[PDB]
């Protein structure tokens, strides 16, 4: 049992996809029709959006200093995705869902390790028991996985009877985090812990895995698995590819080719249950809360443009030529300089027709 | 009140866990007891 | 969609410096925060 | 005056650095949450002209309220507006 | 664009100015002089080293400007530095004689072994040679703040001063203390100025006794002396009859003064907190001070040795808030003890920030339930100042010898309550009144479960009679007597018993009317006993498991029942709750190994505040400590435990 979730971008996504579309689209319309090479370039064009899709501020060349990442609001991280708040929703949908008696378990597959610090950044405060199965966990708890004297020569000592109706138990749902990379290079992580529901942050987990057949043979019931459906990405053609009825290059091209075209998508789709949604992945059914949008239909789209403001005049010079790695990131720097000036004094001068 | 309280409890669960809700208003808060009549982690007072 | 854009270049930022505590504005403010945590 | 006199010619040492202040209240303003459509929920006067007598639950309130404010130098909006440059004690608050 | 309203300065009063401070490097030389060996290993009562301690956690925090904590003007931004200068003889002449002067004079100048016999012969003082402007420095700065407070220099003063001044005595010196800072600052103000300064409302809560502060304004109205501190007359140091809680002052200073007396050591936060709910506020805004000075010690801090209590430093910032909310924003500190300077330094750290004008934290223990000798002290300071000042009166039924023949004519009400009693039990339970004939006793002093002789499991439990909870009105005097009821202790124990088909028989004895401790109860306790097992226990074919329940008193009857008999051999296990009584001690004559069986086979719960543990014998067989008072909360609250060693001790 498989669902998606259709889900889209925000503003300053949108914004930093288009920066990225400048700084690449001769490039990759020259890839369709040391300093790197076109394949590194497709690798890194498709990498860089689906990570500017999961949290823009990892788009940076550098780990996050891992104190900041508890020492910030929940808001301020899921200002960065659209995808952080649907997801967040859907926590506060389950942990505030109504509760006979279960201690629900689910897995969370991130795509590398940056995602999941931010993961463990996010519900960290939350009413969960949140378990790392990978390395270098930020702020790892020690929350377990379920499988008198007073006078001399005597001896009573009815104090161990007495604190069994003293000390109490812990009920947090458990909620499970590591990357499909370990969960590809070992096995079994997921057959130990029986969950109920898989949501697969990366809509790619190849779902038939061994790690993941041996789960949903050693299930009575067919487990069902959530992918998070971006509405066009350079995984959703192959998402359309596969959810009907060298080589990785190309399928790479092609997606980042369709998503590029696809990208001024004028259709969206809304009105996603989230707490009848979980209680439909609860009981293991095939509900139609999940939308059956399926695929978008495919020079023209190499132009970048920025959001209009008022009184701006922002453009952009497409870089024309060639690209080397620090070349793209002094571009990058201070093209996001010269955004973020445009954004301050544009919004600097407003006030005034409020005002009067 | 209710709405405004509904809020920071539910959306607020990692830094505030009790409130108290005052109603020196000398009308009695009517509305606003109902709310939380049976709830126990705000303790409401009205004088009135 | 201004304290978006600079709340997130302020941070941890691209590779250039080029151009790149009291009050307590990072969630840092000593009232059941910490202690909220479970801290085995 | 004294004897006890305690002498010492020389450059001492800092023994504890300058530190920004330890204080959670008052670096902060006061919010304020004021804004003037909220005053459209008015009586529609039906009866007859019963203008000496109008509704106790009146738009005009908030107004007399934040008018003895900006009387106590609290306010630096002359005409009683809600805009931002209040003053350095408060801090208005925008309400949705 | 109408100008409705002119912008204008802020119109307030408090904190725009800064907090007053006085400090001087020039107080640390009135030290005291090498005797013996032991004064390296004794806390030094008065020591110099008191200032620079505090004075250095000060700086750590931000609040002062001042990075290697030595005398200067630029104090910072919170607060405001207040300089010293030698008070003029005048002022110290003020209250003291001018014998005591010329003492101090002569002090100035006099050799190393006279200031030797000096030291040894002060009442707990020490002179020196830098004694005369190291004790001319404090009244001094003690006037110099006052002045910057009420002339509005500073909106409130702390001041970081030494020698005390809270028991020198107008006649002398005695208690560590040169000149009398308190009194001297308080009667110069009130003669500098009798036009704002007309009310003076000064506090102790040094655990001393301020006796020559007492004293100083012992016969004065504008001057409110309020003194807290342990009395403990026969050891605790002044050991006055001036620190006893009824020096209400004489003349037109009567209920101008107030001693309040700690009955023992070892308070906290919920006795303080408690006390400054009830009393020093109503007096305090009936006597409208126009100034309140504050004689701060802390010498009674959590981290001390020597006042032994545990007060934590949030109190202390709540207490401050208190008295700032008192008076009109006019507010001194001068300090006096204190013993253990990190316990001093961070109470005197939280009293500085509360003082700049942060609110005070939430107090680490709101439950703590104060020790019962406070309240009834407390109650009797009370019923003082009721006759003296009139916001005590009225509510506490205060307002400012029964009979001795009418005790013929009374209602008995020991058969009355026996008798519904039994109503009540035999309409429910269908208890037998057990007869003992050949005993002249009321016929329902004890009731038995029916068929008592076929049972096995036989429980016997045993209590006086029940205890009584009325309500005492609180306009005026007396209690109502309709409003009361009857606390049937013994009633769970009954109903769980029947619950579990056993053998239930109640027995009551009544108390010996105005008798201090029910002797003829513990005598008829024993007859009954012995009586009870002879002629009915032994003739029973079918018995095994008995066990007895004390409530109270009368467990003297199973003592002999136990020591002159030998019954263990079907009961197994006695459990008696004491709750406050003396110790009934097994008196073994059969044998002795009863007396193990007894120890053995036991639990007795008695309270925290009895006699004991302020380690008993196997006599008394295995008793045990409670933490709540009271017999109906140890027994409601260790019913489940009491049931299990029963179960546990049976199959
Ligand atoms: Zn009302
Ligand atoms: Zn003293």
């Amino acid at each position: 049992k498989v669902y998606y979730l259709p889900v889209t971008l925000t503003q300053f996504q949108k914004d930093l996809s288009e920066i990225l579309i400048s700084l690449h689209a001769k490039s990759f319309k020259a890839s369709i029709i040391p300093t790197l090479s076109q394949r590194q370039l497709t690798y890194i064009f498709d990498s860089n959006i689906r990570a500017i899709a999961n949290h823009p501020s990892l788009l940076v060349d550098h780990y996050m200093p891992r104190q900041l990442l508890r020492m910030e609001p929940t808001e301020s991280s899921i200002a960065g995705s659209h995808k952080f708040q649907v997801l967040n929703q859907l926590i506060n949908s389950i942990c505030f869902r109504d509760r006979p008696n279960e201690v629900i378990k689910c897995a969370i597959i991130a795509h590398s390790i940056k995602e999941l610090d931010l993961l463990e950044g996010l519900i960290l405060g939350k009413k969960f028991r949140t378990k790392r199965l990978s390395g270098t966990s930020l702020y790892n708890e020690k929350h377990k996985f379920p499988n008198y004297t007073g006078y001399s020569k005597d001896d009573y000592d009815y104090s161990v009877k007495r604190n069994l109706k003293k000390r109490k138990i812990n009920t947090d749902d458990w909620l499970f985090l590591a990357t499909t990379k370990h969960l590809k290079h070992d096995q079994y992580l997921l057959a130990n812990y029986d969950i109920d529901m898989i949501i697969s942050f990366d809509p790619m987990l190849e779902v038939e895995l061994p790690a993941l057949q041996v789960l949903r043979n050693n299930a009575n019931k067919d487990i069902p698995i959530i992918k998070l459906l971006v509405q066009n990405s350079p995984d959703h053609y192959l998402l359309d590819s596969e959810i009907k009825n060298s080589q990785e290059y190309e399928e790479i091209k092609s997606s980042l080719l369709y998503f590029l075209q696809a990208r001024n998508a004028p259709v969206n789709n809304c009105e996603i249950d989230y707490i009848k949604l979980v209680k439909c992945c609860l009981e293991g059914k095939d509900c139609n809360n999940i939308l059956p949008v399926l695929d978008l239909i495919t020079s023209g789209f190499w132009q970048p443009q920025l959001t209009k403001l008022q009184y701006s005049s922002t453009e952009l010079p497409l870089w024309d030529g060639p690209l080397d790695i620090k070349t793209y990131q002094t571009e990058l720097m201070h093209r996001a300089v010269i955004r973020l000036r445009d954004i301050q004094d544009e919004y600097a001068k407003g006030t005034v027709p409020l005002y009067e | 009140v209710a709405v405004a309280a509904k809020n920071i409890l539910k959306n607020y669960p990692e830094s505030v866990r009790r409130i108290m809700i005052l109603d020196w208003d000398i009308h009695h808060g009517n509305g606003t007891q109902k709310s939380f009549y049976q709830d126990d982690q705000v303790l409401y007072v009205s004088l009135h | 969609s201004m304290k978006s854009l600079e709340n997130e270049v302020n941070g941890p930022l691209t590779k250039f410096s080029t151009e790149s505590q009291n009050d307590f504005q990072s969630l840092k403010a000593r009232n059941k925060f910490l202690k909220n945590y479970i801290t085995l | 005056e004294n004897s006890l006199s305690t002498t010492s010619k020389s450059k001492r040492q800092v023994i504890v650095p300058v530190c920004m202040p330890k204080i959670h209240y008052s670096p902060l303003k006061t919010g304020l949450c004021y804004d003037v459509r909220m005053r459209y929920h008015a009586k529609i006067f039906t009866s007859y002209f019963e203008y000496i007598d109008p509704h106790p639950e009146d738009p005009r309130r908030i107004y007399r309220i934040y008018k003895i404010l900006a009387e106590n130098g609290l306010i630096n909006d002359p005409t009683l507006s809600g805009v931002d440059d209040l003053g350095d004690l408060m801090l208005k608050i925008p309400v949705r | 664009r109408q100008v409705i309203v002119p912008v204008c300065m802020p119109k307030i009063h408090y904190s725009p100015l800064k907090t007053g401070l006085c400090y001087d490097v020039r107080m640390r030389y009135h030290a005291k002089i090498f005797t013996s060996y032991f004064e390296y290993i004794d806390p030094h009562p008065e020591d110099p080293r008191r200032i620079y301690r505090i004075y250095k956690i000060l700086a750590e925090n931000g609040l002062i400007n001042d990075p290697t904590l030595s005398g200067v003007d630029d104090l910072g931004d919170l607060m405001l530095k207040i300089p010293v200068r030698a008070a003029t003889s005048e002022e110290i002449l003020e209250v003291h004689t001018k014998e005591h002067l010329e003492f101090i004079e002569s002090t100035e100048k006099m050799s190393r072994e006279e200031l030797l016999k000096e030291t040894e012969k002060g009442d707990s003082v020490y002179f020196n040679n830098d004694s005369y402007a190291s004790a001319r420095l404090p009244c001094g700065g003690a006037i110099e703040a006052c002045k910057a407070v009420v002339e509005g220099r500073v909106k409130n003063s702390l001041a970081v001063v030494r020698p005390p001044g809270h028991h020198a005595e107008p006649q002398a010196a005695g208690g560590f203390c040169l000149f009398s800072n308190v009194a001297v600052a308080a009667k110069n103000i009130l003669k500098n100025y009798p036009e704002s300064v007309r009310r003076i409302m000064i506090l102790d809560w040094d655990i001393h006794h301020g006796n020559g502060t007492q004293k100083s304004f012992y016969q004065d109205d504008q001057v409110l002396y309020v003194s807290l501190h342990r009395f403990e007359m026969g050891k605790y140091y002044p050991g006055t009859i001036q620190g006893q809680y009824d020096q209400t002052g004489e003349g037109k200073g009567e209920g101008f003064n107030c001693n309040i007396t700690w009955p023992v050591g070892g308070v906290g936060d919920a006795e303080y907190m408690w006390a400054f709910e009830q009393v020093v506020m109503p007096m305090g805004r009936e006597f409208k001070p126009d100034l309140v000075i504050i004689s701060s010690g802390f010498d009674a801090a959590d981290g001390d040795t020597i006042g032994q209590c545990h007060v934590t430093p949030s109190c202390y910032g709540h207490m401050t808030h208190m008295l700032k909310s008192l008076a009109r924003g006019n507010l001194c500190v001068v300090l006096e003890g204190g013993y253990n300077l990190d316990a001093i330094a961070r109470s005197a750290l939280s009293v500085a920030k509360v003082l700049i004008g942060e609110p005070p934290d939430e107090l680490p223990d709101p439950l703590s339930d104060p020790k019962p000798e406070v309240i009834e002290m407390i109650d009797k300071v009370i019923r003082l100042q009721s006759k003296y000042w009139n916001c005590f009166r009225r509510r506490h039924a205060n307002s400012g010898p029964i009979n001795d023949s009418i005790i013929s004519k009374n209602f008995p009400l020991q058969k009355a309550i026996r008798q519904q009693q039994q109503h009540y039990l035999s309409d429910e339970f269908n208890f037998v009144t057990l007869p003992l004939v050949s005993m002249d006793l009321p016929d329902n002093t004890v009731l038995c479960t029916p068929n008592i002789s076929e049972s096995n499991t036989i429980i016997i439990v045993v209590h006086d009679t029940s205890d009584i909870w009325a309500k005492r009105n609180v306009i005026s005097g007396t209690i109502d007597l309709s409003s009361s009821v009857i606390i049937d202790n013994s009633l769970d124990f009954i109903k769980w018993g029947l619950d579990r088909k056993y053998g239930i028989i109640d027995v009551n004895i009544p108390l010996t009317l105005f008798e201090p401790d029910n002797y003829s109860g513990m005598i008829t306790s024993q007859e009954v006993l012995i009586y009870l097992w002879d002629n009915y226990i032994k003739y029973f074919p079918s018995v095994a498991k008995i066990a007895f329940i004390g409530i109270g008193d009368s467990y003297s009857g199973i003592v002999h029942l136990l020591g002159h008999r030998d019954t263990r051999a079907v009961t197994k296990t006695v459990i008696n709750f004491l709750g406050d009584k003396q110790l009934k001690p097994l008196v073994p004559l059969v044998d002795e190994t009863l007396s193990e069986w007894y120890f053995k086979n036991s639990l007795i719960f008695s309270n925290n505040s009895h006699q004991c543990w302020k380690k008993p014998r196997k006599k008394f067989g295995r008793v045990l400590r409670c933490d709540t008072d009271g017999l109906n909360n140890i027994i409601e609250e260790r019913f489940e435990e009491a049931t299990d060693f029963i179960l546990d001790s049976f199959e």
